[PDB]
């Protein structure tokens, strides 16, 4: 599954393997909700732009995609 | 043809089934554009292997029908021409190959079929076998041994090319109202009108987003005219 | 001599015209990007192997390129071109490619032209377009068609040429309302590409979308069949011929 | 060829004199394909064994072909005064060749 | 079953000589055919074979470079030439049709179906 700022907005994309672990097949992260790529994990917290799940959301911010 | 050395014929832009003096006919039909064809002389037993979904040395190493082809095959006993005294060893076929044939595959290399580890180096021996066989069909032949002549047909069912069978006709034309229509690649019924536009000419026809036909390059000029379904609606 | 690659590897094999259709298809296509052959001429310009459909462009603005010749079926056919008696023929090789000068044949009629070709499993297919400028980085509509009945290549003729090949892929078309595919998007060449091409629209809002199924392919195969191989007595079963 | 066997091996009838058509583990012991022959001189010959011991059709009467290893080892399965005659041997050989024996005169005793 | 060949194609020494053999009734092509020679009180040679259903052969390498097999299908015939011989090359020489494999039919219609008729490469006088 994949995350976008919208096609018109940008060529950046992020991707999630749906509650799937890494160590199977760049920015890479784990979440207690699967293997996440391309998005940036952020230590600051924000209102939900886009749901990820398990209390996690994503957006576009510092000028890219953030999680 | 000697079936391992089968020969194509490629034909377009002109039925003997208007008689049945010939004996044998495997078919999927009973007019259309253009065709690929092959023909052979075959002993009456081996014809078993000549169908879609078939076994044995023919399907292995001489010829292969596509299991999803479309086409038809006619055969008849050719003993009268062919099953003559002593000889007829010309009529060859392949008994072995390193691998089985794909559809319409062919091979006329004649290297000795080695078998197992044997580096047979182009010479026949035990476990070193020459690849081919031939009937040598003769007058004493029982019918399973007797030659049938056979011809094979398969259909180029793409409809922008112009071609036809021998027996076909066509009428005058009109620009309006509902009518029943035919073309060598298109037929049906419709309420024709003119067109607002013209195709890339390689396209024979325009089609709806529903994939129904919308217009066709009418051979009166390859002309382009645009058609409603004949006027219908609820009451 | 080696180069990037980009758009315009697309073509019209169908017989169905469609107005403004935005249709998508899964034929053989050019995997567009980042890999093409691009060459300076030299004293060499060698032959090379066919590879799953063949794509070309070159610039020799004098019409300096004579053209091509092909091997096939692993007699193939070669065609030679002029302002008159332009002809295609199948023959054994007897020739050389220099400028100053059998079983089937056919006959018909910054500068650069582009061509792409393939067999058609019973037919053969031909396509071309031309335009002066060096790569075709920007897209535009391409490959109006020619075709023929149904392995190798060579050519004949300070000049420039480009070489490539096709691959199985999938694409979504975009259109000019004349029913010409004015634009296209690949499914294959990015996950974002895949996303767009799967949702069947040329732009989408910010959000989350189900992208695809996946599976881990197996690493290999094992078959732990029985541990013994004692001969079944079928050479008895079929063979006590007092049956 | 140097493959060899004796001369004038002989006996009174029913005594079953035996023929060590003998060669090499590259020919006789090389191959499962060894062959044997006899005749009354001047005729076309008479084959009795084509492979080790397998007799052709019609070949049965008073024949006992065999091989072990580098010896083809045919017993004529008892003489029967059958012979103003002479006896011979052969095999298939390496590089798909073929080979022949010296052969061996026969005589018959009281 | 039929088999025939040419007889005493006599010479004076040093030279070439031709042969033909013929077999029929048997489906003549059915398997490769062998050449054989012997002389009175001498052993029997095999020198090679031809395959009717190809042009393929074997030889005994004793003989290659001066023996010359060939075969026909127009008249079910086979042939040999023995060439520029050594002085007093002289014996009787023959045709036969055995080998390794069934090739269908009579699945061991084999050698002595055709291990047959004779001819005499020779020199003589009136
Ligand atoms: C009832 O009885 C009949 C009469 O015996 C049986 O007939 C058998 O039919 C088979 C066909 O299904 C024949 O099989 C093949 O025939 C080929 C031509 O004769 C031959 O090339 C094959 O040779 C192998 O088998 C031979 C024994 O039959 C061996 O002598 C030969 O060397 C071949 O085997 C090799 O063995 C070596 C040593 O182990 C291996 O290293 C090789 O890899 C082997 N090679 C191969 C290719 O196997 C084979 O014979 C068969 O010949 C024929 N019988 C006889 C005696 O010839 C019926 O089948 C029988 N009914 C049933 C159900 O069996
Ligand atoms: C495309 O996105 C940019 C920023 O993401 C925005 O400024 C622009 O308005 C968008 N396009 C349209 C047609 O709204
Ligand atoms: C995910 O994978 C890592 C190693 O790639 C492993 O240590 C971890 O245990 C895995 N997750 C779970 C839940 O086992
Ligand atoms: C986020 O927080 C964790 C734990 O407090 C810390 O280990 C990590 O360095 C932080 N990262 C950033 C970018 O602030
Ligand atoms: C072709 O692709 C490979 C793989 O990414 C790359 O290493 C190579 O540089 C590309 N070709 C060119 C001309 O860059
Ligand atoms: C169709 O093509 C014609 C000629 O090329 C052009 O004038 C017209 O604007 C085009 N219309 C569309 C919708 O593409």
């Amino acid at each position: 599954s994949v995350i976008t700022p919208g096609t018109n907005t940008s060529n950046q994309v992020a991707v999630l393997y749906q509650d799937v672990n890494c160590t199977e097949v760049s920015n890479v992260f784990q979440t207690r909700a699967g293997c996440l790529i391309g998005a940036e994990h952020v230590n600051n917290s924000y209102e939900c732009d886009i749901p990820i799940g398990a209390g996690i959301c994503a957006s576009y911010q510092t000028q890219s995609i953030i999680a | 043809a000697s079936v391992y050395a089968w020969n194509r014929k490629r034909i377009s832009n002109c039925v003997l089934y208007n008689s049945a003096s010939f004996s044998t006919f495997k078919c999927y039909g009973v007019c259309f554009t253009n065709v690929y064809a092959d023909s052979f002389v075959i002993r009456g037993d081996e014809v078993r292997q000549i169908a879609p979904g078939q076994t044995g040395k023919i399907a292995d190493y001489n010829y292969k029908l596509p299991d999803d082809f479309t086409g038809c095959v006619i055969a008849w006993n050719s003993n009268n021409l062919d099953s003559k005294v002593g000889g007829n060893y010309n009529y060859l076929y392949r008994l072995f190959r390193k691998s089985n044939l794909k559809p319409f595959e062919r091979d006329i290399s004649t290297e000795i079929y080695q078998a197992g580890s044997t580096p047979c180096n182009g010479v026949e021996g035990f476990n070193c076998y020459f690849p081919l066989q031939s009937y040598g069909f003769q007058p004493t032949n029982g019918v399973g041994y007797q030659p049938y002549r056979v011809v094979v047909l398969s259909f180029e069912l793409l409809h922008a090319p112009a071609t036809v069978c021998g027996p076909k006709k066509s009428t005058n034309l009109v620009k309006n109202k509902c009518v029943n229509f035919n073309f060598n690649g298109l037929t049906g019924t419709g309420v024709l009108t003119e067109s607002n536009k013209k195709f890339l000419p390689f396209q024979q026809f325009g089609r709806d987003i529903a994939d129904t036909t919308d217009a066709v390059r009418d051979p009166q000029t390859l002309e382009i005219l645009d058609i409603t379904p004949c006027s219908f609606g609820g009451v | 001599a080696y180069t990037n690659s980009f758009t315009r590897g697309v073509y019209y094999p169908d017989k169905v015209f469609r107005s403004s259709v935005l249709h998508s298809t899964q034929d053989l296509f050019l995997p567009f990007f980042s890999n093409v052959t691009w060459f300076h001429a030299i004293h060499d310009n060698p032959v090379l192997p066919f590879n799953d459909g063949v794509y070309f462009a070159s610039t020799e603005k004098s019409n300096i390129i004579r053209g091509w010749i092909f091997g096939t079926t692993l007699q193939s056919l070669l065609i030679v071109n002029n302002a008159t008696n332009v002809v295609i023929k199948v023959c054994e090789f007897q020739f050389c490619n220099d400028p100053f000068l059998c079983t089937f044949e056919y006959v018909s009629q910054k500068n650069l032209r582009e061509f792409v070709f393939k067999n058609i499993d019973g037919y053969f297919k031909i396509y071309s377009k031309h335009t002066p400028i060096d790569l075709p980085q920007g897209f535009s509509a391409l490959e109006p068609l020619v075709d023929l009945p149904i392995t190798r290549f060579q050519t004949l003729l300070a000049a420039a040429y480009y070489v490539g090949y096709l691959q199985p892929r999938t694409f979504l078309l975009k259109y000019n309302e004349n029913g010409t595919i004015t634009d296209a998007v690949d499914c294959a060449l990015d996950p974002l590409s895949e996303t767009k091409c799967t949702l069947k629209s040329f732009t989408v809002e910010k959000g989350i979308y189900q992208t695809s199924n996946f599976r881990v392919q197996p690493t290999e195969s094992i078959v732990r069949f029985p541990n013994i191989t004692n001969l079944c007595p079928f050479g008895e079963v079929f063979n006590a011929t007092r049956f | 060829s140097a493959l060899t066997q004796p001369a004038s091996v002989s006996g009174s009838p029913g005594q079953s004199i035996t023929i060590s058509c003998t060669g090499t583990s590259s020919d006789v012991g090389g191959y499962n394909f060894v062959s044997w022959y006899q005749q009354h001189p001047g005729k076309a010959p008479k084959l009795m064994i084509y492979d080790v011991s397998k007799r052709p059709s019609g070949v049965s009467n008073r024949f006992s072909g065999s091989k072990s290893g580098n010896t083809a080892s045919l017993t004529i399965s008892g003489l029967q005064a059958e012979d103003e005659a002479d006896c011979y041997c052969s095999s298939y050989t390496s590089s798909s060749t073929f080979v022949f024996g010296t052969g061996t005169k026969v005589t018959v005793l009281g | 079953v039929q088999l025939v060949q040419s007889g005493a194609e006599v010479k004076k020494p040093g030279a070439s000589v031709r042969v033909s053999c013929k077999a029929s009734g048997y489906t003549f092509t059915g398997y490769y055919m062998h050449w054989v020679r012997q002389a009175p009180g001498q052993g029997l040679e095999w020198m090679g074979w031809i395959n009717p259903i190809s042009d393929g052969t074997n030889y005994a390498q004793k003989f290659q470079g001066w023996v010359t097999m060939t075969r026909d299908t127009s008249i079910s015939t086979v042939y040999m030439e023995l060439s520029r011989l050594r002085s007093d090359d002289t014996a009787v020489y023959y045709c036969a049709r055995g080998g390794s494999r069934c090739s269908g039919g009579n699945c061991y219609g084999w050698a002595y179906d055709a291990f047959d008729i004779w001819g005499q490469g020779t020199m003589i006088t009136v």
